[PDB]
């Protein structure tokens, strides 16, 4: 399953997160990919062998934009980290 | 040009652009 | 859990909140589906010149032979053999799809029908005792058609 | 003899696919600048190499003289022995403690005791092509890295990929050298006179436990590296 937030089990590697279409190619050896910090950034496909890019679905703090109850109780919502046109 | 360069962690941006300091 | 009008106060402990920005709380979308994925490793163990043969060994000489590094999955079989007696002694059908091992002994004979009871643990006859003898512990199928 | 190893026998420790960065690891590698012991594969009687941590194991070449490796602890029938032979066709690797004499014998096609073979695998054969090897035990699966390069020892840099990971668990501590000759008389005892035979030679080397520092390329390659 490709482009949703999921729990994938990539041959013993267990992750969660949306998985795309990459442009970068591994070695023939190579089943692991992991950036900087220790973080795994894609992995293989066990089955085709196309190599899929993992990154975490999204989330983000939530803040509360009010002009004071005294005055209106009127409330907008940010979120932050986010863009939720794709929410 | 001179100097240029999660897992709960996030970075917020600044409240005044760079334009409007450079205005 | 009303509003966020409502958090807002929670947070701040107040009935009256003041004008500006207040950081409630945090979320996070969903795992919306959760999927498993495997090779599409197709070695298997070859089951078939084991278990169809134009001849089996007799039994003085009893045949052993090895299988070895390859995915096994003993579903192969309960396809062809009406087998008197499958008999399985401590592995039990399903869960030996799931276990590993380093190798799978399948020896092969031919004795007459009323000599297959001998063929077991702790049997003792002239089959089990001047021809082959299975170990008194066994995890093992002996199959019999 | 002897002669120093340059910056060589490096392999991939992790398989993990890593781009543009510089990585520090700790493992079982040969250090830089250290001197390898050097053998003529003419004549002297083959020596037994004991396989302490890891070998390292270079081959020039170009006749085919040797053809594979024999490990374990002992060349008789109470330890169950590893043999590796290459040929034209493909490799065969078998684990049954092949009965061995005073000196392995040199590839009466079968002399050999009883045997009890568990482990049998079979694939493409390892084919002035240098080829360095690395042979290592750790975790009860046998490794071997490897790669053929163009043409003592070059400056250049090259690092070994993994070919074989074998789930065999014996327990290895000696090895030796299979050599190959055609029409040549089988004893269980030769002097050091030997005979004629094409000219080759390799290098055996040792690996230690020692930090890295390797770094990868935008394309997920070895490029340098450095001995902490």
């Amino acid at each position: 399953v490709k482009n949703k937030c999921v729990n994938f089990n990539f041959n013993g590697l267990t992750g969660t997160g949306v998985l795309t279409e990459s442009n970068k190619k591994f070695l023939p050896f190579q089943q692991f990919g992991r950036d900087i910090a220790d973080t795994t950034d894609a992995v293989r496909d066990p089955q085709t062998l196309e190599i899929l890019d993992i990154t975490p679905c999204s989330f983000g703090g939530v803040s509360v934009i009010t002009p004071g109850t005294n005055t209106s109780n009127q409330v907008a919502v940010l979120y932050q980290g986010v863009n939720c046109t794709e929410v | 040009n001179k100097v240029t360069l999660f897992n709960g962690l996030t970075v917020l941006p600044p409240l005044l652009t760079d334009e409007m300091i450079a205005q | 859990a009303l509003d966020p009008l409502s958090e807002t106060k929670c947070t701040l402990k107040s009935f009256t909140v003041e004008k500006g920005i207040y950081q409630t709380s945090n979320f996070r979308v969903q795992p919306t589906e959760s999927i498993v994925r495997f090779p599409n490793i197709t070695n298997l163990c070859p089951f078939d010149e084991v278990f169809n043969a134009t001849r089996f060994a007799s039994v003085y000489a009893w045949n052993r032979k090895r299988i070895s590094n390859c995915v096994a999955d003993y579903s192969v079989l309960y396809n062809f053999a009406p087998f008197f007696a499958f008999k399985c002694y401590g592995v039990s059908p399903t869960k030996l799809n799931d276990l590993c091992f380093t190798n799978v002994y399948a020896d092969s004979f031919v004795i007459r029908g009323n000599e297959v009871s001998q063929i077991a643990p702790g049997q003792t006859g002239n089959i089990a005792d001047y021809n082959y003898k299975l170990p008194d512990d066994f995890t093992g199928c002996v199959i019999a058609w | 003899a002897y002669t120093n190893s340059f910056t060589r026998g490096v392999y991939y420790p992790d398989k993990v696919f890593r781009s543009s960065v510089l990585h520090s690891t700790q493992d079982l590698f040969l250090p830089f600048f250290s001197n390898v012991t050097w053998f003529h594969a003419i004549h002297v009687d083959n020596p037994v190499l004991p396989f302490n941590d890891g070998v390292y194991f270079a081959s020039t070449e170009k006749s085919n003289i040797i053809r594979g490796w024999i490990f374990g602890t002992t060349l008789d029938s109470k330890t169950q022995s590893l043999l590796i032979v290459n040929n034209a066709t493909n490799v065969v690797i078998k684990v049954c403690e092949f009965q061995f004499c005073n000196d392995p014998f040199l590839d009466f096609r079968v002399y050999s005791s009883a045997n009890n073979c568990t482990f049998e695998y079979v694939s493409q054969p390892f084919l002035k092509n240098l080829r360095e090897f690395v042979f290592k035990n750790i975790d009860g699966y046998f490794k071997i890295y490897s790669k053929h390069t163009p043409i003592d020892l070059p400056q250049g840099f090259s690092a070994l990929e993994p070919l074989v990971d074998l789930p065999i668990g014996i327990n290895i501590t000696r090895f030796q050298t299979l050599l190959a000759l055609h029409r040549s008389y089988l004893t269980p005892g030769d002097s050091s006179s030997g005979w004629t035979a094409g000219a080759a030679a390799y290098y055996v080397g040792y690996l230690q436990p020692r930090t890295f520092l390797l770094k990868y390329n935008e394309n997920g390659t070895i490029t340098d590296a450095v001995d902490c």
